[PDB]
């Protein structure tokens, strides 16, 4: 983890929130399971190091890696002898609240997605539902003069799904005078430009 | 998590309000109920194993699921379903104490339909099993605390 | 319902171990081509 | 209505941020009834 | 959206169960509350303009917001803010009749934070306005109605914050 | 339900509920208790209503329960009766709601498409619903029957 | 979309190379398969309604899905599911004629997973239905055609899962 | 709150709540009514507590309200008093909760960082909280004061 | 993953049926092929490095890919491509022993398309390489083994394309 | 990440071209700017705490955000916001030394918008803070350095918005 | 969009200040420059086709881009690239008349980077083309006009990069 090889392969190409999620998967075999843990770890990697006498660079991302190996959950399950293994459907049960995300984290395509998946999911549960096409974030075209530019699922995975019923209505911003908007007044389009 | 005391607090801090009598009333209410909720929880813990078994019998058992080509079929599958019924009970009890529904959905409801659809588990059956747990629980609990205990069960049912 | 969905993943668990699978799964974890010994173990399994 | 040709009536929040957001928000997002020291020091120099 | 009557129906429909006495009792409970709710709604509709006026006077106006450089400065922005206030009031009234908070989630609450952030509208001030409306509404509706009315107003406030 | 319908119309108009609309809501809440009783009656008689209606339908349409026909065979006949039961449950839901909307979303949208894939004849299904109406009407008191009839008629119209 | 013939052409065009014998051989291979494919397509079109019916019977119906609380419960949902099934069949037929999987990616496969997740439609069940359609189709088309037909069905299944 | 803490420990152990844990919950619910009164008292006296504490603090530390000092000027002095008010509100929340956790999340985590950016001296803030405690203690009865003191002490310790 | 034997068993288990003789015959067929499969697997393992070399020579090298600006340009990329080739070979061998294509779907085929698209690896060239490996493998294994080996190679190719 | 020197090298490497005078001139240009950049970086590091303080004072503090119900309300959130500000400053300094915007894209920019939207952090306010930091930084660094510093700050702002 | 005159007005309006001499001076500065700008705009419009031709000749054509496998290979892509070039020219002319860069941000610059990345259009080459157009434009407009014209071209270039 501290090695030069481990960064640049991981860490250097990701944003810090994504690095802590991959570092979960490979060091502990689980996905990150809650909002409070992805916060504790985000503060470790974020925190400027206390100056360390050991030439081995102090904390930083190294702190992240320490905190994981030094964790009781780590040491207990793996022990000192075992190499970490991926816990999975067969072993250790596997929780429901992170299921979809975790199974994506376990696949080898995981390092291809660059947007953080765990922080978005946690706290998307606490928030009201987003401003997006019902059928998905990818279904909204980019808004530019000419051209239809969508995000493609394969070329870089960044899916955001949200459950939006038949009844839900999008909030749209009027291009024009705000009081023209037809939600608050039905006759607003038949008004002066 | 969030429980009835801390819920009232949390609504007040976002407004920046000190605690009002209106808030103090909601808090009093919890404290009145609380004493028997503690009693009802102990009843449910003791009889839990029995409660599950009765519930399974009423709905899950003697269903298509038990027959081969159903989820209940096999000892392995049967065991899993029981674990799930035990899950639903602990949480509902945890929810009964505290008195806030949210503990439920953070720990149970969030993601459940997605796992179940992935595993192939039938959602409707689980809902039936939960409703069964509710009736058994109510009898053990007794009538006054039953209204309380039924709420958390119903939340779980509509969540699924 | 929930505010957010992580999504659904088609996952299949293993009902019963089989000798066929058990040998393969060891090979994959090793990331090695079929070892000399197991090859002999497999064909007796095929004949028997 | 048979004589106007269609025009762009509405747009989504993300579309709106694309056009206007470069350079972000100018303003301090003032609130009612807030103690703020903003503008005080300038007013003192204008007086002097 | 959903209402109390439909909520009961939907729960039974997923079970596939015919309506039963226990279900009927829940429906009956709603029906008793209904008369009060209808009276409250009529009060709110008649006094809607005033409710908004009073609430704005309490929080929004005579403030930095209305002064130049404030979000509610300029006629266009002022008019928008009072339009938003009206929305909140109308939806809360709908919710109170329904007896369910779902409509608020489906129409008002969904994507509001994001919209406001792009617009640069201040959320905390808006929440303040909603709370002010609640207080005014509470008076007009009277105590029994006020409790029911308050929950929907609080729901909106919690969503936005 | 009535209330949902009223709210929806108001929201489209972007107005508060009209006094007239409010009055209709008031009338509905008063009617509800009577409506609950009507629904209860049909629920109790449900098993017999379905059975009687089924027999009538099969007499009216010999073909459906014939080797060519969809209904033919025990499995198929059971499914046909199950469908009749479903529609009755929907009708009860409608009576308590005071609107056909609950009925409509569960049963009447995409019904044509579903039955066409199944190859079930839609007119025969309609006849079954008509048959159920007649049985239900007999058990209900006259004024109660009229209320129930409206919901039954809607179903028949929809298919 | 793209087909086999155009795929070869496009690969050569980016190279700027004139068509060569090796390229011609690939084209020739397609031409032999072509006649079989045309016959298969006609069979599928004529039996499309039945294919869907049989596949539904094999997997979707008489199941928890159709029972209350299941995804395909209610007429509206049932109709939606069979509409989706038809889509898959039509596109697979197109792909089989084309000899290229690309059309499936461009039309069907792109964004389907995300749509399904938002809807709460179960992917595994859908995959099951696709596999069922394949089996029915295999029978009707006959063995030579079946091999070709199967790959496109499998492609759809892999994409969804 | 006490109850949340107990539930969380149980969930970690994956067990139903222990009898001992249940007993502590029982004790807490009995204590709650007394706690509510203590909180109510402080809320009513809030305005005076803040005022008195502020004066004491400014006497103890002339520097903070001096041209060099952060607190100096009307605007700044108001903000300093607002901060004291915030901490008092947090203390009341704590008393009803029976735990410092509510206090801790809102006020004690990141407090050092926030004040360091502001350049406000942390020790002065602590003195203000101590001052508030003394005022609060006087209004409260002795036993009530002891309960309140614990929460006040925690704040002082945290800063 | 799944194997041929287990696939048959699972189908029977859902039916609840004891194994039919016809089913048994299919299992019996597999058991005879298994001896030949084991021999083929040993051949492939011993000649794996050469198989990859030959296939690369046939398609990948002396090409634009290897030339600067090509996907397989630079040592790092070249090494990656041959590593991928080895994966395909190893998994195909596993599939041949198993008698089932499922393992390919579960490990290799799942997520490959997405990985490749992000990387900008060309799928058609990869498919070409797989086909080349198949041809080389066919020679070494001998005719009876070749037919069995070919199906898994073709399965991989169809998945990628 | 990439730097100006490496960017030139990489462009040549894809072409396969040896380094040429025109390329050398770009490298030479960077080398002259380098000394200024190093001085600017040292200034920023020493004054980082103050820069953040001043910028917060200009935009964030004394606002709805800090008021209850605002995003930066509570100590925890306040601390988070200033931590984010520090990140932006540190990365901009890195970019300025490098002479390339790429590091900002690779670490800061990628996925931040989505994260913020889920969190409900207001992007426009954050952008405002970045712009404020730029202004403060401009003063300290001095004019020659300021132009260079400004581009990276603007790059961050454009990415977020 | 916004123009220099409106920009001054807007800045004063948020302050609430009446127009002052300092503000007047900025307005006066614009008015003097105005006549030159109008002449420059007419020159650009008349020579637009040639400007694009010359710039393409300098950078785009006779290059790998135009050669097979290059982004601007095929007539369709070539036509698209020159259409984009025309857009940039027209918008820069608009900006020059306006005296404000805002229109570029609102129409051209928003989402362009993302669009280009999805398309696989090379940003650096595009930037090169813009710079080439600037040089050609500079000649035609003449020196006084050139300085004004250059800033808008540079603004576009900075946005893209
Ligand atoms: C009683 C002396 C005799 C008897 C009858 C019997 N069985 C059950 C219940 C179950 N039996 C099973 C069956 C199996 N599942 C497996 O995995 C295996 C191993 C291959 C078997 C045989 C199971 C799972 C149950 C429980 C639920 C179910 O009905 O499927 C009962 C009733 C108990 C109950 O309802 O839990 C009875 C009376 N079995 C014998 O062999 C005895 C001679
Ligand atoms: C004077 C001829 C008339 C008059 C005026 C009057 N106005 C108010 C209060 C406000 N007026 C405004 C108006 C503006 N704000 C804007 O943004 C603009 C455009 C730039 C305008 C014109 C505002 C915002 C207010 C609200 C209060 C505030 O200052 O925030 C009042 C008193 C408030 C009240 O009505 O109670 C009055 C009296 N009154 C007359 O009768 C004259 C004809
Ligand atoms: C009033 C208390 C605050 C305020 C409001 C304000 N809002 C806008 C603009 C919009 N408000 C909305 C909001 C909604 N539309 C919906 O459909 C819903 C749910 C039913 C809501 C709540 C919208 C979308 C707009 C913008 C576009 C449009 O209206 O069509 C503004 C105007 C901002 C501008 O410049 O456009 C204002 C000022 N601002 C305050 O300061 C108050 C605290
Ligand atoms: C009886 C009046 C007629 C008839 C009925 C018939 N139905 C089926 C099969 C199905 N019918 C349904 C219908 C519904 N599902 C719903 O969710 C609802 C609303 C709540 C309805 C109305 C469904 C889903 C099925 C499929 C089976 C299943 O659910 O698992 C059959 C059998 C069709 C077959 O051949 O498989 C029959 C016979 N047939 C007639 O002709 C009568 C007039
Ligand atoms: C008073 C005892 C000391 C003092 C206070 C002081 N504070 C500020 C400014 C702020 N203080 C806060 C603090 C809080 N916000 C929170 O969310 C919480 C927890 C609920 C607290 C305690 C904040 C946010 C600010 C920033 C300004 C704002 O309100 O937006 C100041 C002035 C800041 C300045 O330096 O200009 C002062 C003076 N200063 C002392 O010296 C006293 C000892
Ligand atoms: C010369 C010192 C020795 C030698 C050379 C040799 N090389 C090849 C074939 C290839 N060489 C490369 C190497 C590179 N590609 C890169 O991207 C880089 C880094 C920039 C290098 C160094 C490649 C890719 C090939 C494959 C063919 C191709 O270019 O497409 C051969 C040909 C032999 C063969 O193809 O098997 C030879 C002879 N070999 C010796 O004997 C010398 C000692
Ligand atoms: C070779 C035939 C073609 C080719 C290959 C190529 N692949 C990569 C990089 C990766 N390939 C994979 C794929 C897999 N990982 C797995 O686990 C499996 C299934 C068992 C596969 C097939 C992965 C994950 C990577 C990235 C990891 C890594 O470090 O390699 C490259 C390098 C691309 C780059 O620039 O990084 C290449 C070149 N490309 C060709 O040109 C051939 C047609
Ligand atoms: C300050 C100018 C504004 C602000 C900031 C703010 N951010 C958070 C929380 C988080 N910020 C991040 C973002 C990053 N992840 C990365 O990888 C990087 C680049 C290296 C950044 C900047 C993350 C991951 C979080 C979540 C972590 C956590 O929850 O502790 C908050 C707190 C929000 C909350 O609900 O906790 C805040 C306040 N928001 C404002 O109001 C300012 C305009
Ligand atoms: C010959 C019959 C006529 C003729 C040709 C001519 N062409 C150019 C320059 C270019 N020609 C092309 C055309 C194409 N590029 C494509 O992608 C396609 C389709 C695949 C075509 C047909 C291009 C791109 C160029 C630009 C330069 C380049 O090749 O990169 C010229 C030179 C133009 C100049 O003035 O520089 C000429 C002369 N000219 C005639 O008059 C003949 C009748
Ligand atoms: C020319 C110097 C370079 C070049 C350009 C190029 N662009 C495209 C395709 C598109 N260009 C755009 C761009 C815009 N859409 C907008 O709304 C705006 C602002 C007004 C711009 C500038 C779009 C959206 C497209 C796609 C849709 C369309 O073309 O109508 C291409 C063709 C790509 C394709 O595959 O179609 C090209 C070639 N390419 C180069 O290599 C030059 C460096
Ligand atoms: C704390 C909240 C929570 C829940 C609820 C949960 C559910 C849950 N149910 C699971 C499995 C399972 N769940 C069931 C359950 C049932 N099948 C039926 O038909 C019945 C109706 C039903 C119960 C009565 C079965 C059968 C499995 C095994 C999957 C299979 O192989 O079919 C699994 C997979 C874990 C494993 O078995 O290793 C999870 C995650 N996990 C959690 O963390």
């Amino acid at each position: 983890g501290k090695s030069e090889l481990y960064r640049r392969e991981f860490y250097q190409p990701f944003i810090n929130s994504r690095v802590l999620e991959l570092a979960f998967k490979h060091f502990l075999g689980r996905a990150p399971e809650s909002r409070a843990e992805v916060q504790k770890y985000f503060s470790i990697i974020s925190s400027p190091i206390v100056r360390g006498q050991s030439s081995m660079p102090s904390g930083g991302l190294y702190a992240l890696i320490d905190a994981l190996i030094d964790s009781e959950e780590y040491t207990s399950i793996f022990g000192e002898d075992t190499v970490p293994y991926l816990r999975n459907l067969g072993v250790e049960a596997q929780p429901s609240w992170n299921w979809g995300a975790a199974y994506d984290l376990y696949n080898y395509a995981a390092p291809r997605r660059k947007v953080p998946q765990f922080i978005t999911l946690f706290a998307d549960y606490t928030q009201p539902l987003p401003n997006q096409h019902p059928y998905g974030a990818g279904n909204d075209p980019l808004e530019i003069q000419f051209g239809a530019i969508f995000k493609n699922s394969t070329i870089n995975p960044a899916e955001r799904a949200a459950p939006i019923g038949k009844d839900v209505k999008r909030i749209l911003i009027r291009n024009g005078s705000p009081t023209s908007n037809e939600r608050g007044n039905p006759t607003g389009m038949s008004e002066g430009a | 998590m969030k429980d009835a005391i801390s819920t009232v607090i949390a609504k007040y801090d976002s407004q920046g309000k000190y605690f009002d009598n209106a808030a103090v009333d909601q808090l009093k209410a919890y404290f009145a109920t609380g004493e028997l909720r503690v009693r009802s929880a102990a009843a449910i813990s003791a009889n839990a194993q029995s409660i599950i078994k009765e519930a399974t019998a009423k709905a899950l058992l003697y269903s298509s699921l038990t027959r081969t080509g159903g989820n209940m079929y096999y000892a392995r599958r049967f065991a899993a379903c029981i674990r799930d019924m035990e899950y639903f009970l602990r949480y509902a009890t945890f929810a009964m104490v505290a008195g806030d529904t949210s503990l439920l959905d953070e720990y149970v409801l969030n993601g459940l339909k997605e796992t179940y659809t992935s595993l192939g588990v039938p959602i409707d059956a689980t809902v039936k099993g939960i409703n069964a747990l509710r009736e058994v629980v109510a009898s053990v609990v007794g009538p006054e605390a039953a209204g309380e205990a039924s709420k958390y069960f119903d939340h779980l049912a509509k969540g699924l | 319902s929930i505010r957010g969905t992580s999504g659904s993943t088609v996952a299949r668990p293993r009902l019963f171990r089989t000798v066929m699978t058990e040998t393969i799964n060891g090979i994959n974890a090793e990331d090695r081509y079929p070892n000399s010994g197991e090859v002999s173990q497999l064909d007796q399994f095929f004949g028997d | 209505g048979e004589d106007v040709l269609p025009y762009e009536r509405y747009l989504t929040p993300a579309g709106l941020s694309l056009r206007k957001g470069r350079f972000g928000s100018s303003d301090v997002l003032t609130t009612p009834g807030g103690i703020t020291p903003r503008g005080d020091a300038a007013r003192m120099m204008d007086k002097i | 959206m959903q209402d109390a009557i439909t909520a009961v129906i939907n729960n039974y429909d997923v079970q596939g169960k015919y309506l039963d006495g226990a279900a009927l009792d829940k429906l009956k409970a709603y029906f008793t509350t209904g008369a009060v709710r209808v009276r409250a709604a009529a009060v709110i509709s008649s006094n809607a303009t005033t409710i908004i006026k009073e609430a704005a006077a309490k929080a929004l106006i005579y403030s930095d917001l209305t002064r130049p450089g404030g979000n509610m400065y300029t006629t266009r922005r002022y008019a928008a803010c009072i339009r938003d206030m009206d929305y909140f009031l109308r939806y809360a009234t709908y919710a109170m009749l329904a007896g369910d908070p779902s409509i608020l989630d489906e129409r008002v609450l969904n994507g509001l934070k994001e919209t406001y952030n792009s617009l640069g509208v201040p959320i905390a001030a808006t929440v303040g306005g909603i709370q002010a409306m609640k207080e005014v509404v509470g008076g007009l509706v009277g105590p029994d109605a006020a409790k029911e009315a308050s929950i929907y107003f609080d729901y909106l406030s919690s969503g936005l914050s | 339900s009535v209330l949902t319908k009223a709210i929806v119309n108001a929201d489209a108009e972007a107005r508060y509920l009209s006094p007239g609309e409010l009055d209709r809501i008031k009338s509905f809440v008063a009617s509800g208790e009577r409506r609950l009783r009507i629904a209860q009656t049909l629920t109790e008689a449900r098993e017999r209503i379905v059975k009687q209606a089924g027999d009538q339908l099969f007499q009216k349409r010999p073909d459906v329960v014939s080797p060519g026909g969809n209904a033919y065979g025990e499995k198929m006949t059971a499914l046909c009766l199950r469908d009749l039961d479903y529609y009755l449950r929907l009708v009860t839901y409608g009576i308590v709601a005071g609107d056909v909307t609950p009925i409509e979303e569960i049963g009447i949208i995409g019904v044509k498409e579903m039955y066409n894939s199944l190859q079930t004849p839609i007119p025969a299904v309609a006849e079954g619903v008509r048959a159920m109406k007649n049985v239900a009407t007999s058990l209900l008191s006259g004024d109660d029957a009229a209320e129930a009839g409206f919901y039954f008629d809607y179903l028949v119209g929809a298919m």
